[PDB]
């Protein structure tokens, strides 16, 4: 709008003033400088809006993906929805956009232990089903990887495969049998 | 001449007048360019931005760190 | 494998008054009656220039802290010396980052080349915190606090995430370490030889240089006037008759500047689509293990490592 008040080479920026004090033969040679100028001012506006409307169409395609995958589900993609492990998300509507409240799970209060790839019992290597082998200085436990919940080592949380010679770092420890003590 | 002085300092992006150089490193407040940032801490100061707090995980071939709590972040 | 993505391009800033007129007061006075075409072009070329410093932030600045690898390098047989920074060399770039930097501010008619905010010695220090924190922690440093874990043990999680048990690694740990070492060893040879490996980063530089050459090499065109030099038109023409000839170069050079800015706005949106995919590939493949097929490599993804290239 602010560029409707520019000569663009003409004598004036008002079509009424040019038509009033110019003859028809040489009024047209001053209107064309405004026709060309105001046309070029509308093309550079439409062109930048075509580019600007393709930026929004990429955020409106990312917002529809974040709604389908994080609001209508639980996402495994890293840093897609929040900084942490995704739990759930809530949409809130803003005037010309959307706001996502990403509920995540952040671990905290970590303490360090001593691990072993396997545990050699009865001459057989034992690997855990789900979790890790950890030692609190003296005793060995099987705990889940994302939360310290140690458990004694039995044949229900470990699976045996191979011998004790091939693994590098296998330790000697007992794997308690859940049913032998209660036999008869 | 909008106002050449005594705090003349030469940057790679240009050369900066009115801000003093300090040998510390802070988080970037106002980006100047080529790793130089400026901030107000009282006079204007110009330093080299700090990427982040230094850290060194205590790696060992038989040690793991397992969290004992958690936190819910929105 | 290796995937090369461009994340940013050169930050140029062309000024109209010096480009279109070039120290002529008569020419410059004729230019204010065209309104604000050139407050627009400076504003457009500045939005492009501040994007290139946001494209780099979102790709590399993924880590809160700067993690360090331990001085003793015993990762169970795996050998990371080809991606880890080289202490001896002055710039601290790893042996593979050196090939990527040897395989790929000029004064002119108003052209300026602003420097990037993050120097290449700061980009190559984000990539050694993202890479020395994924060796000693795993994916645990992209979620919360970094949690140490032995590499032959955090590489048995990554077999366990593709449907292969932990036996397959601990029983074949020495064979897998050799396959990983030799695979990294052949990555340097493919980049050193085959003088088209980078490719994608070069075409971005060549297209940005062709654009500036066409802009400068069009300051010597008549556009209908009698001469391409303002001084000649002013010197040997009576002022009211030189007014019409200057206006022909004004409209010619103002159109040669608009098509340059227009194609840079279109080109800057291609890089932002590749600077957004590299931030997604860093978050989902470097800071974790991806189940998306063929997103990171041709196979069952295990892990990924970032190396910095000039752009
Ligand atoms: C790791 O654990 C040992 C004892 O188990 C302890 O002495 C050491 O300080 C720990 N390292 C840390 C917390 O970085
Ligand atoms: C380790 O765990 C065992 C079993 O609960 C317990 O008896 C012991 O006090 C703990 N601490 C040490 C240092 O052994
Ligand atoms: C860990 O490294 C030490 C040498 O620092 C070595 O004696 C020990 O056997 C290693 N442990 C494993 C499980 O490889
Ligand atoms: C900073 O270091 C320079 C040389 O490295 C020294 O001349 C100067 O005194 C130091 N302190 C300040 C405040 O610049
Ligand atoms: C890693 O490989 C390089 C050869 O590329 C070799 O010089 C180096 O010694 C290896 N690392 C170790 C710890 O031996």
């Amino acid at each position: 709008v602010k560029q409707l008040s520019s000569n663009f080479g003409a004598i004036s920026s008002v079509l009424n003033d040019i038509l009033s004090r110019l003859d028809p033969p040489e009024a047209e040679v001053q209107i064309d400088r405004l026709i060309t100028g105001r046309l070029q001012s509308l093309q550079t506006y439409v062109t930048q809006q075509l580019i600007r409307a393709a930026e929004i169409r990429a955020s409106a395609n990312l917002a529809a993906t974040k709604m389908s995958e994080c609001v209508l589900g639980q996402s495994k993609r890293v840093d897609f929805c929040g900084k942490g492990y995704h739990l759930m998300s809530f949409p809130q509507s803003a005037p010309h956009g959307v706001v996502f409240l990403h509920v995540t799970y952040v671990p905290a209060q970590e303490k360090n232990f001593t691990t072993a790839p396997a545990i050699c019992h009865d001459g057989k290597a034992h690997f855990p089903r789900e979790g890790v082998f950890v030692s609190n200085g003296t005793h060995w436990f099987v705990t889940q990887r994302n939360f310290y919940e140690p458990q004694i080592i039995t044949t229900d949380n470990t699976f045996v495969s191979g011998n004790c010679d091939v693994v590098i770092g296998i330790v000697n420890n007992t794997v308690y049998d859940p049913l032998q003590p209660e036999l008869d | 001449a909008d106002q050449t002085g005594s705090n003349v300092f030469q940057t790679r992006a240009g050369c900066l007048i009115g801000a003093e150089h300090v040998n510390n490193s802070y988080e970037c407040d106002i980006p100047i360019g080529a790793g130089i940032c400026a901030s107000y801490q009282t006079s204007i100061i110009a330093y080299t931005m700090s990427l982040g707090a230094e850290n060194s995980v205590a790696y060992s071939n038989n040690s793991i760190a397992i969290p004992t709590n958690f936190t819910i972040s929105v | 494998t290796t995937e090369i993505l461009p994340v940013s391009m050169t930050k140029t800033s062309v000024d109209c008054t010096m480009y279109i007129c070039g120290d002529s007061t008569e020419c410059s006075n004729l230019l204010l009656q065209y309104g604000s075409f050139c407050t627009q072009l400076n504003r457009a070329l500045t939005g492009i220039a501040v994007e290139q410093d946001k494209n780099t932030q979102e790709v590399f600045a993924q880590v809160k802290q700067i993690y360090k690898t331990p001085p003793i390098k015993d990762f169970g047989g795996f050998n990371f010396s080809q991606i880890l920074p080289d202490p001896s060399k002055p710039s601290k770039r790893s042996p593979i980052e050196d090939l990527l930097f040897n395989k790929v501010a000029q004064k002119f008619n108003g052209l300026t080349v602003l420097p990037p905010l993050l120097t290449d010695e700061m980009i190559a220090q984000y990539t050694s915190a993202l890479l020395a924190g994924t060796i000693t922690s795993g994916w645990t440093f992209g979620a919360g606090p970094a949690l140490q874990i032995p590499f032959p043990m955090q590489m048995a999680y990554r077999f366990n995430g593709i449907g292969v048990t932990q036996n397959v690694l601990y029983e074949n740990q020495k064979l897998i370490a050799n396959q990983f070492n030799s695979a990294i060893g052949k990555i340097q040879d493919s980049l050193s030889s085959t003088p088209s490996a980078l490719g994608k980063l070069q075409d971005v530089v060549n297209q940005n240089a062709q654009a500036l050459n066409t802009l400068v090499k069009q300051l010597s065109s008549n556009f209908g006037a009698i001469s391409s030099v303002l001084n000649d038109i002013l010197s040997r023409l009576d002022p009211p008759e030189a007014e019409v000839q200057i206006d022909r170069l004004i409209t010619g050079r103002l159109q040669s500047l608009q098509t340059y800015v227009t194609q840079q706005l279109i080109r800057a949106a291609e890089i932002r689509a590749s600077a957004n995919l590299a931030a997604t590939k860093m978050s989902e493949c470097v800071l974790g293990q991806s189940k998306r097929v063929d997103f990171c490599g041709k196979g069952y993804h295990l892990m990924s490592f970032p190396q910095s290239a000039p752009h």
